[PDB]
């Protein structure tokens, strides 16, 4: 339950939810998508 | 100008599963050809094994009779 | 022994071929269903407009 | 001497045939480790998102 525990821990609460910029988050999401497009993770 | 409910979700899941197969499979033709040639080699190797066992048994089983027939005469 | 140790790779290739063909068929069916749903949504949007 | 030496020679040849390259598997392992590091970075970015 990482997606729930981390969400409950991240939500002071207002300062930790407004200090993060939206442009940096969008750039990080785009980089993650570009990396996962050719990652092909495996337990090999 | 830019461009039944569970069907769209199933289609999106199938698309995500196909994306999870990022291993390039446009070379499936030559891959199947290599598989076919390797399976032909494997059939030839199985024939080699079976004919080798047949040789191993038949050589001695015929040499016994050859000696037993030649020595007496 | 070498052949039975490489046979894991043969089965991996058989999987990467069969599941690949299955995923291609599933992508074709998904494209067909998406086209049908897009036509239905376009008809509904035209009626609403 | 003869028998033990030929047995040792054939067993050494077999052990070598079992470990001829010892790099192809290592290369695949390093590639998979790099892919896993990329996936971990992507997972960290997804957690941030």
């Amino acid at each position: 339950e990482s997606e729930i525990k981390d969400a409950e821990t991240s939500c002071l609460s207002e300062d930790e939810l407004r200090e993060l910029d939206v442009e940096l988050i969008e750039s990080k999401i785009n980089e993650l998508s570009y990396y996962v497009e050719e990652t092909n993770v495996d337990i090999g | 100008e830019d461009l039944d409910t569970y069907r769209e979700r199933s289609k999106q899941l199938n698309e995500k599963f196909q994306e999870l197969r990022k291993k390039v499979n446009p070379n499936i033709m030559n891959m199947i050809e290599n598989v076919e040639k390797k399976e032909a080699a494997l059939k030839t190797m199985i024939k080699t094994i079976e004919k080798d066992k047949m040789k191993i048994q038949e050589t001695i089983s015929k040499l016994n009779e050859y000696k037993r027939e030649t020595l007496v005469k | 022994l070498l052949t039975e140790e490489i046979e894991p790779k043969l089965e991996k290739l058989r999987n990467e071929k069969r599941m690949f063909l299955e995923f291609q068929s599933t992508q074709t069916d998904l494209e067909k269903t998406e086209r049908i749903v897009v036509s239905y949504e376009y008809y509904n949007i035209k009626h609403k407009h | 001497m003869g028998q033990i030496e030929n047995l040792n020679e054939v067993c050494l040849e077999k052990e070598n045939r079992f470990e001829i390259v010892d790099r192809e598997k290592n290369s695949l392992e390093s590639g998979k480790e790099t892919a896993l590091e990329f996936l971990e970075k992507e997972k960290q970015l997804t957690l941030l998102r």
